[PDB]
């Protein structure tokens, strides 16, 4: 009847960029980022790594509604540490750890 | 001439047209099955 | 799952949990008494039919019927029953041309949507041709379905 | 009406176990529980897929069309 | 998170099982990995069925549904063009696999139609995909349907590339066991009991891989979640070790794609 298309769970639509970064007004050095077509499978990683960065004052996320594959991320950092770059660092960090995960598994598997 | 329908209770095809009577030539039944279209039918396996 | 509402596993639904098959049957009769008017079954034409419905007849065969497997949805006509123009007092036939071929066809219920399963053509004890059509469609558990 | 390809809760293919399942019950004469175990059906969410299956298709094939 | 983390240890392994001890990782990653294996790994499966002949008991779409759930060799799925990105009309050998099914009740006895009876028509181009996964010791891969003497079934199938988010038919994970903190030391759960929780609750098999907590111990509030016990299965379309590796690759690509997006925006910014 009126069920949504399952493609809308991960494929970007028309006028839908992957990320949208807005600036918060409730606090200094804080931004809110919208992840389109992306649930907390990835989102939870991002928060976790952000909270391992001692220069980050706030990192949290929420999925406003399960009907839509969207993810809100709020980041607040200390003075000078542009939150956007903080996120970029978190991504680099996560990938590096995943690289090792793969390598260690492949080795362990071979043995 | 044209397969319009197939006898019931018997695989025998009738191919009878209007006014030819619904009675099955080789059974006496009066059921008549239209038979699956010649057109291929696509289903979304999904 | 706040009240009597529930949370169902979509992956399970995908695999086939509580999936069901729905059938519906339609039917119609040949005619009444041939008092200068008879009724029959035959594919109608937009320009050669009077008071034609606002659906479609292009899925019908020569006799106004649809072979099994054909996908028929919404207002689509399934039984091309015809009944001659009756513009006169006696409510019978009349000496007209294009509008002489007035129809009286049967379509699917506007909410239905499936394919033709089986078509039966018989006669009653009065020797009147009788058409009966069975259609089917799959019902997949929605967020408004009751369990 | 034929055995569901894949367990509803897992996706574990059980559509190739029905035939051998029946053999375990007939040819070997095993308890249904041990038969399911012999099929590798560890999780009860997969055991039920066979344990409570109703083979209706055998009845449907008794008709001649 | 800087490489010196994930210590992968394998306890047991088989064609469809990898029993892990993944230590020195963030719980978020342990779970994220679990999730990405469940629903973000591309596989091959029948996503379209043409019914030419069907005089069988089962409904046309009933059968089509069943066909879509049959696991197909997906070893080289990464070499198959994702259908949504395939510029070529309808479908082609570069983005789809065509299989056919032909059966007829030659015998008076019940004829069984098996997945092993599917025949690949399209050009695989040497790619290891499309082959119906048969793990039946009798060779009779998945029973599609039963068939009466006078009945006939003729189908044409088109398999495509996809992920479980689109439909469960695409998943290869099957089931993933996942547990941490065998002994309830982190107090992430409060055991329900009617007398003695130590006796009422079954001791997990993973408890043998960690020293028991002492009653003289104080709550180690500094302790974090770590050492995750996992057991990944496979439906057979993808070697269980590839299920895990490819799951990991997927996450790297996902993070990389949002990293790329960040880069793209910075490139577009002044
Ligand atoms: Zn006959
Ligand atoms: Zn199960
Ligand atoms: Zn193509």
């Amino acid at each position: 009847m009126n069920a949504p298309d399952r493609f809308e769970l991960f494929l970007l639509g028309e006028g839908e960029s992957k990320l949208k970064i807005d600036p918060d007004t409730k606090a200094p050095n804080a931004v809110v980022i919208t992840f389109e077509k992306e649930d907390h499978t990835l989102g939870n990683l991002i928060r976790a790594e952000l909270l391992n960065d001692r220069k980050v004052l706030f990192a949290a996320y929420k999925v406003e509604h399960p009907f839509f594959a969207r993810f809100k991320l709020r980041i607040q950092t200390t003075e000078g540490y542009d939150p956007k770059d903080a996120l970029k660092n978190a991504c680099n960090s996560i990938i590096n750890k995943l690289g090792a995960l793969k390598t260690n598994f492949e080795t362990e598997w071979n043995l | 001439a044209t397969l319009k329908y197939i006898c019931a209770e018997c695989s025998s095809k009738l191919s009878l047209s209007r006014t030819d009577a619904v009675r099955c030539k080789d059974c006496g039944h009066r059921i008549l099955l239209k038979a699956r279209t010649k057109r291929l039918v696509q289903f979304e396996a999904r | 799952n706040q009240e009597d509402s529930m949370i169902m596993n979509q992956s399970s639904i995908d695999r086939g949990l509580f999936r069901s098959l729905f059938f519906r049957s339609y039917m119609d009769q040949e005619k009444k008494y041939g008092m200068s008017i008879t009724e029959t079954f035959e594919k109608p034409q937009r320009t050669n039919t009077l008071r034609m419905k606002h659906g479609t007849y292009d899925k019908l065969d020569d006799d106004g019927l649809i072979a099994p497997g054909v996908r028929v949805s919404g207002e689509d006509v399934i039984i091309g029953k015809t009944t001659p123009i009756s513009p006169d007092e006696e409510e019978l036939g009349q000496r007209t041309a294009y509008h002489s071929k007035r129809d009286a066809s049967t379509p699917l219920r506007s909410t239905e949507n499936g394919i033709v399963d089986q078509v039966l053509v018989t006669t009653n004890q009065d020797g009147l041709k009788f058409v009966k059509v069975r259609v089917r469609t799959t019902k997949i558990p929605q967020i408004g379905d009751k369990f | 009406m034929i055995v569901p390809v894949r367990c509803f809760s897992c996706g574990k293919v059980v559509g190739d176990k029905w035939e051998s399942y029946l053999n375990l019950l007939q040819e070997d004469e095993l308890d249904e529980g041990t038969a399911l175990s012999r099929l590798g059906l560890k999780r009860y969410c997969c055991r039920r897929m066979i344990l409570t299956h109703v083979d209706l298709i055998e009845k449907f094939l008794r008709y001649n069309p | 998170m800087s490489e010196e983390g994930p210590q992968v240890k394998i306890r047991e392994a088989s064609k469809d099982n990898v029993d892990f001890i993944l230590s020195n990782v963030d719980l978020a990653m342990a779970n994220s990995l679990r999730r990405v294996m469940i629903a973000e790994i591309p596989t091959l499966a029948i996503d379209s069925v043409e019914v030419e002949t069907n005089t069988t008991v089962l409904a046309d779409e009933f059968i089509a549904h069943r066909l879509g759930l049959i696991p197909l060799q997906s070893m080289d799925i990464e070499q198959l063009e994702y259908s949504r990105d395939c510029f070529c009309e309808d479908h082609c050998d570069k983005c789809s696999v065509v299989l056919t099914l032909q059966a007829f009740g030659e015998s008076e006895s019940t004829t069984n139609v098996y997945s092993k009876d599917l025949v690949i028509v399209s050009n695989l181009m040497g790619r290891n995909i499309g082959h119906p996964i048969i793990q039946d010791k009798e060779g009779n891969g998945v029973l599609i349907c039963k068939l009466r003497k006078g009945q006939e079934l003729k189908l044409t199938c088109v398999a495509k590339k996809g992920i479980a988010k689109e439909h469960a038919k695409w998943g290869p994970a099957a089931a993933i066991e996942f547990e941490y903190d065998p002994w309830n030391k982190l107090k992430h759960t409060d055991y329900w009991y009617e007398q003695d929780s130590a006796k009422e609750w079954p001791q997990s098999k993973n408890c043998e891989y960690e020293d028991p907590p002492n009653e003289g111990d104080p709550f180690d509030y500094k302790a974090q979640a770590d050492t995750f016990y996992m057991n990944v299965e496979s439906v057979g379309s993808i070697p269980v070790d590839q299920v895990v590796v490819r799951g990991i690759d997927t996450l790297q690509k996902k993070v990389a794609s949002i990293l790329l997006a960040l880069t793209q925006m910075d490139q577009d910014k002044v």
